[PDB]
């Protein structure tokens, strides 16, 4: 019943400039979180790594399907 | 070479045999080439057509 | 335009040989590789200025939209 | 105006006419039928 | 100098580019003027249009060199997209080369340019890559 | 001075290319009827030689191959022939148009 | 007569007499929220009806007017200050402004 | 004697297609004025087959082309191969025209006046025929070109109302397009015909720019087997592009019914127009926009009146080469300025560009052509 | 904002020669008349046009008979429907777009012919669409519209039956989240494109007729062109 | 000298209109080939607007001509030239054949 969508997923990520990105995008999110309602949202890194994960993905996605 | 040459004065020196020659050259080539490129089609998937899981069901 | 008033010519002997006994190809890979690479020799100098520099135009074109449209702040 | 004389196409004759000393009678049929043969090949294909 | 040597290598490289070839020629722009400078004081030209002549030629030929090495940087590291490896700029020490044989009209030291240059240029790329002092520690 | 011009025309005379083809300098001009005019006023040796050098170059350009090296027309050895001929029917052309205006 | 037969190919390709059958069109105003425009057809046009924000009604107070190409001033154009109805037509070449 | 000197059809084509003198040294680039003609008749056959398969009306049009594409068998290759057919019309035409422009061919003065006719011909086949698929992109991009013709004062407006036949895009609009993107072929196949008969009279043109008329050999049976390997050529590239990749100049909005409401931010015209819908809103002015557009065009009308160098070729000039050049990779520019959406960087490059299309143009080429004409003694 | 960019996944029709798995054709109908078809409508492709691809003639036939068609008149003229078996197209679940656009939160679902083709990249963007729902970082969130990074504006009106709804394949293909979203996704692509085998068929035709054909014909203009490469000129005055 | 003989149009032009000679001779059943001509681009024409306003249909076929003969500015006698114009045209073209069988032209 686990597909190995969320496999690879959860499976490429181990130590990459993704993993490094999602640091930043943690950096961005306490900034955003602890400054109260200004404009600056933490998104632009949101969709670079998470493109970057899929595509790292994508790269052995067929294998087991 | 003169195989070439017994070519040129069987098929080659009249026009309407000409003609005639490439009649029946382009019909059986057409005839077999199409049979050869279909087996070439088949053979690059074998496994993806609708004839062979069609047929084995 | 007729064939034949052409223009007037004196003093020239024209020789040329049938197509069937001379070859098709005659030194095909000796002769025209070097002739096509001299070809490419006379050009390049004066053909490739341009499209470099469109080039990296086009870089810098892509480059400025992507760092001006996505901007980080301090905020 | 004598001296009149043919720039050699050793260069660029076929290798039966390469022979400047053998005739030219049994050497024709094969080379006309291959060229025709070529034409032929192109003349097929165009008509499939 | 320091500072523009500087500013050819603080570029990430990467792609931020034609700044890139502006650095490089600026580059050959000097190297060509000090060993220029040094053949105009050890020839004595007579007449002086020849000295500024082999100082033009000299200069103009470093700077090519400069822009065709810059060239081939950047176009390599934007295609490729993998911007770690010293065999772009091995291609780039190559073209440099080819191109210092192409303005002295004669291919086996264009040859044997291409060989050495592009040998120096990822010798030069990859021990920027992994870190090798400019002359010393000099501490022990 | 005036030697780096001539070195500049000596240039630019290599780096033309209608040399590599044997041609002269008189023989690529652009036809008006004016032009018509000096080719019919020519001499008639100079006007075979004209042919013979145009049609060597088509000759040369229809198998787009170059001459080798030593037939190349070096500088300033080419007959500058056209310039007197073409510079009277053009002065001419200047002498009909100011005599009718 | 050659006038005359040219004026009936003019006006044959003039415009359809069906087409000319325009009409008026009635527009309910309530199921329409803050800063919400919809966009009604009619006479093959967009026909924007917006309720705008109150805060781009800020950001419109705070459009100056003789820094403008042509100062339209938005109280001497509409009756509200948060609705608003336009034909939905860029003047310039008549798209759909999103 | 001959039938082939007799008949009075095969007089006129013995002297046009058989014993026709062309010089003797034709590069490739020749070949691109018979690829031109048998890229129209294949044009023409293809839309006819299209036009025994269509409804046109805005109810119907999507769903008919839908039922070419479908039902109707092999039609899916008619409507590709019209499509594809089109675009391969247009790189030959532009090689056609760069040619006549590089080697000095453009002396030929009404034949060249003949040409510019059969440009602007083309160009409203192309537009009529992309208004007629009535897709979004199609819907759109017909609003867009047709209040440009409205931006004339005065008439323009009223002239924009007459080509109309209603007061929007209607379905009137879209019979009026269907009859002309029908009709205009035929006019540019004579006018064609009138282009190779100035040709004929006044003579053709060697590379090299020399008067070759020493060199003749007839058009049979050279020329003949070199536009016969042009033609192969030609189907060569066609079926690649229509049994491989279909979408390399296929657009995404185009596949959608013309929702009369959405208008997509990808708003670009069909892409060869990209040249010049580009320059169209490099300026900010609207009848200055688009009497600069006709003047472009118009510049290429009056190309042969700056022509004053003495040598016609540019096989024998760096300098006007160099400048052509860079003319090429401007025009590449120009037409990815039109494949970009609107911004302040691409605005800024490309007023850059199209006022350097001008600049080579009215300046370089005759600035050069008066340094040649000085430098080496003329 | 911006456009995400889609990825490029090493598909089964990828290479320029491949055909569809037909087999994944039927799993992708299979998925698309439990699911995909209460919401979006694909008309323009009939019961017919499956009857050599992805199912036998026969058990589409009952596949089409499953299914009412609410046909027109008959011979008193009101009413009366059908069973419907071959010269049929899918059945419209929604009427009207303005009930389409009222059946949700406005924003009516397109039509599934075109649109592999038709939406700036092919089945990729569909894919990583289906399988992209994710968190915001504080945008409005306007009460029904769910993020999703591969959208322009990313609110998007549709649930994900991603893995919601597994359906019970026919076979026992386990019913996990790529493989149905692929096949389905594949389903689309041959949706709009009825020809895709038949016309790579003919291009590789195509492609050994030029590589047969083409060398030929220019040998044969370097032959008849070999007189003037070899003709050579003298110059003969007194 | 003349635009009229050295133009290359112009040239087809004198050769078709200007100067052909023509016997001295015919009366007016010899008018029938411009007549036929002139009817010909005419009904070109009539068909042209006619196909501007015309959607090709069963559905819709009889509908749109209707259109034509209602909603057109004076479309309906775009109509009545089109098919009058045909009629016209068969008439004249008996002529010119009758013409052409009697007075011994069919020699040619
Ligand atoms: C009702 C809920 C459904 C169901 C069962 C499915 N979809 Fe989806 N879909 C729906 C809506 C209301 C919309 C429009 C709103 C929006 O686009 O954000 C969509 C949109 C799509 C699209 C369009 C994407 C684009 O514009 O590029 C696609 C391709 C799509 N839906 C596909 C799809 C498939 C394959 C489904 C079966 C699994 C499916 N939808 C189910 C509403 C609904
Ligand atoms: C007189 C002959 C022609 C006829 C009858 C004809 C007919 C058609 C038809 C019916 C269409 C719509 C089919 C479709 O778009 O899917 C069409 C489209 C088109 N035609 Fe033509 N056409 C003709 C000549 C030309 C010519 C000469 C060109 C220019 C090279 C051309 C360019 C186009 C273009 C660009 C389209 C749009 C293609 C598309 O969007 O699919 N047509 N034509
Ligand atoms: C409708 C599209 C066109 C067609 C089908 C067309 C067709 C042709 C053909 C068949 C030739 C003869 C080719 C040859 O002799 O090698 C030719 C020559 C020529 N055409 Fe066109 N032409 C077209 C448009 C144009 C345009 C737009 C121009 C530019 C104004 C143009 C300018 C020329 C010139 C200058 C030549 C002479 C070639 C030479 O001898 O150098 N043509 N054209
Ligand atoms: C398509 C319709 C036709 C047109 C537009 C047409 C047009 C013309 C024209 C313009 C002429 C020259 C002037 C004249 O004699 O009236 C002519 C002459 C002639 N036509 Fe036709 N024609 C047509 C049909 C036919 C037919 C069907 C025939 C019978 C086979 C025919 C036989 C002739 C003959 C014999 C002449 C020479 C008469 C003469 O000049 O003395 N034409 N036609
Ligand atoms: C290419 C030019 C032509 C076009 C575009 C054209 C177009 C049309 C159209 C759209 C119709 C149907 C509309 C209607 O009649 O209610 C039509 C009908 C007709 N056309 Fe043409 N036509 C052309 C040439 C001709 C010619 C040369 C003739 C013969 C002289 C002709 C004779 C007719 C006739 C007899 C009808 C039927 C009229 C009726 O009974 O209503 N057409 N044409
Ligand atoms: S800006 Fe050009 S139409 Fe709105």
């Amino acid at each position: 019943l686990v597909d190995p969508l969320t496999t690879v997923r959860e499976q490429c990520e181990q130590l990459e400039k993704c993993v490094k990105a999602r640091e930043r995008l943690e950096l961005c999110d306490e900034r955003v979180s602890s400054r109260s309602q200004t404009e600056e949202d933490c998104t632009e890194e949101l969709f670079d790594f998470l493109h970057a994960r899929d595509h790292c993905v994508a790269h052995k996605l067929f294998n087991s399907l | 070479p003169t195989l070439t040459a017994r070519l040129y004065s069987l098929l080659f020196r009249r026009t309407s045999t000409f003609a005639l020659t490439i009649v029946v050259g382009a019909l059986f080539f057409e005839r077999a080439f199409d049979q050869g490129a279909d087996a070439i089609y088949e053979h690059i998937n074998e496994g993806k057509l609708w004839k062979h899981i069609k047929h084995k069901y | 335009r007729q064939f034949g008033h052409l223009t007037r010519v004196r003093h020239v002997i024209t020789y040329s040989l049938s197509p069937f006994e001379q070859r098709a190809f005659p030194h095909y890979f000796s002769k025209g590789i070097p002739n096509v690479l001299r070809r490419t020799r006379a050009c390049i100098l004066r053909v490739a200025p341009p499209f470099v520099v469109f080039y990296l135009v086009y870089t810098w074109g892509t480059q400025e939209f992507e760092k001006s449209k996505r901007k980080n702040p301090a905020a | 105006h004598t001296d009149i004389k043919v720039p050699d196409f050793s260069d660029y004759r076929r290798p039966e006419v390469l022979d400047s000393t053998k005739s030219s009678k049994e050497s024709s049929e094969a080379r006309k039928g291959f060229s025709y043969l070529i034409t032929a090949t192109t003349t097929v294909g165009v008509a499939y | 100098a320091k500072t523009l040597l500087h500013q050819y290598w603080d570029i990430p490289e990467g792609t931020e580019c034609h700044r890139k070839t502006y650095a490089a020629t600026s580059i050959g722009g000097a190297s060509g003027l000090v060993v220029s400078a040094y053949s105009v004081a050890l020839k004595t030209p007579t007449s002086f249009l020849e000295g500024v002549a082999r100082t033009g030629r000299y200069t103009f030929t470093a700077a090519a060199i400069g822009a065709i090495f810059g060239l081939t940087s950047c176009i390599s590291a934007q295609v490729r997209e993998k911007p770690d490896d010293p065999l772009n700029y091995l291609i780039g020490g190559c073209a440099g080369g080819l191109t210092l044989g192409a303005r002295t009209r004669s291919y086996g030291i264009g040859a044997a340019a291409c060989a050495y240059m592009g040998l120096t240029a990822a010798l030069v790329k990859m021990g920027q890559l992994e870190g090798w002092k400019v002359f010393a520690e000099p501490k022990v | 001075s005036s030697k780096w011009l001539e070195g500049i025309r000596k240039w630019y005379y290599n780096a033309a290319g209608f040399n590599k083809l044997g041609l002269m300098r008189d023989d690529t001009i652009h036809e008006n009827d004016d032009v018509k005019e000096a080719i019919r006023r020519l001499p008639e040796n100079l006007y075979n030689d004209r042919v013979f050098r145009i049609k060597r170059a088509l000759d040369l350009s229809m198998r787009q191959q170059i001459l080798p090296k030593e037939q190349w027309t070096k500088y300033e050895e080419d007959k500058f022939y056209l310039e007197p001929y073409l510079k009277e029917v053009i002065r001419e052309r200047k002498e009909r148009e100011e005599w009718t205006k | 007569a050659a006038k005359n037969v040219v004026s009936q190919f003019v006006s044959s390709m003039s415009a359809s007499a069906d087409v000319l059958a325009m009409s008026k069109i009635e527009i309910k105003l309530s199921d329409i929220p803050e800063g919400k425009n919809m966009a009604f057809k009619w006479r093959g046009k967009p026909l924007f009806v917006r309720h705008r924000t109150k805060k781009e009604i800020d950001q419109e107070a705070a459009v100056e007017v003789s820094q403008l190409r042509d100062p339209q001033h938005d109280l001497e154009r509409v009756k509200k200050p948060e609705w608003v109805i336009l034909i939905g037509v860029c003047t310039h070449l008549g798209c759909v402004p999103i | 004697i001959n039938i082939r000197k007799t008949h009075p059809l095969m007089k006129i084509v013995n002297n046009a297609f058989i014993d026709l003198p062309a010089p003797s040294n034709i590069s490739s680039w020749w070949n691109f004025g018979s690829l031109l003609g048998i890229c129209l008749i294949l044009q023409i056959l293809t839309g006819l087959f299209l036009a025994m398969h269509y409804t046109p009306d805005t109810t119907t049009a999507f769903s008919s082309v839908t039922h070419i594409c479908r039902d109707v068998n092999y039609g899916w290759i008619i409507r590709y191969m019209h499509a594809n057919g089109a675009s391969m019309f247009f790189i030959c035409l532009f090689m056609h025209v760069g040619r006549g422009l590089y080697y000095g061919s453009y002396t030929f003065l009404e034949t060249w006046n003949i040409g510019v006719i059969l440009l602007f011909a083309t160009m409203a086949t192309a537009f009529m025929g992309y208004v007629l698929p009535w897709g979004q992109m199609s819907f759109w991009g017909a609003t867009v070109i047709t209040n440009l013709l409205s931006a004339i004062p005065y008439i323009g407006t009223n002239l924009v109302e007459w080509i109309w036949g209603g007061f929007s895009v209607d379905k009137a609009t879209l019979t009026r397009f269907f009859a002309f993107h029908f009709i205009f072929p035929f006019i540019i196949a004579a006018l064609a015909m009138v282009h190779l008969l100035f040709l004929h009279e006044t003579g053709s043109n060697n590379p090299t720019g020399i008067p070759s008329d020493t060199d003749k050999i007839p058009f049979h049976p050279y020329y003949t087997i070199k536009d016969i390997l042009g033609a192969i050529l030609l189907i060569l590239i066609l079926m690649l592009l229509v049994l491989f990749t279909p979408d390399l100049l296929g657009d995404p909005d185009n596949y959608t019914p013309a929702n009369p409401l959405n208008t997509p931010p990808h708003i670009k015209p069909e892409w060869y127009f990209l040249f010049a819908y580009a320059i169209l809103r490099s300026i900010p002015n609207k009848l200055g926009g688009v009497l600069a557009l006709v003047l472009s065009i118009l510049v290429l009308v009056i190309m042969p009146l700056l022509h004053t160098s003495k040598q016609r070729s540019m096989m024998f000039r760096p300098i006007s080469q160099c400048m052509f050049w860079i003319l090429v990779a401007d025009l590449l520019t120009l037409t990815w300025i039109g494949g970009q959406p609107v911004e302040h960087p691409y605005i800024i490059i490309g007023q850059l560009a199209s006022i350097m299309y001008f600049l080579i143009i009215l300046v370089m080429m005759p600035v050069a052509s008066i340094i040649e004409n000085n430098l080496l003694k003329w | 904002d911006l456009e995400l960019h889609p990825p490029s996944y090493p598909w089964s029709h990828r290479g320029l020669l491949s055909s569809l798995d037909h087999t994944s054709i039927r799993r992708g109908f299979q998925v698309y008349k439990q699911v995909c078809s209460s919401c979006h409508s694909m008309d323009y492709v009939a019961y017919r046009h499956l009857v050599g691809v992805c199912y036998t003639e026969d058990e589409a036939k009952a596949l089409a008979e499953e299914v009412e068609v609410q046909d027109g008149p008959n011979e008193d003229g009101e009413m009366f429907m059908r069973p419907g078996k071959l010269s049929d197209y899918f059945p419209k679940p929604y009427p009207n777009p303005e009930a389409a656009r009222a059946a949700n939160n406005g924003a009516l679902p397109p039509d599934l012919s075109y649109i592999v083709r038709a939406r700036h990249g092919g089945e990729d963007y569909v894919f990583s669409l289906l399988t992209g729902y994710c968190e915001p970082p504080r945008v409005s969130l306007r009460e029904g519209l769910y993020f999703n990074p591969y959208f322009p504006g990313q609110a998007i009106g549709m649930a994900p039956p991603i893995y919601n709804e597994v359906l019970e394949f026919d076979d026992g293909t386990p019913a996990t989240m790529s493989q149905v979203a692929k096949d389905v996704c594949t389903f689309l692509r041959w949706a709009a494109e009825p020809e895709h085998d038949h016309r790579k068929r003919m291009g590789l035709k195509m492609l050994l007729m030029m590589g047969l054909l083409l060398p030929l014909v220019y040998a044969m203009k370097r032959h008849k062109w070999s007189v003037l490469k070899s003709r050579k000129l003298a110059y003969r005055p007194p």
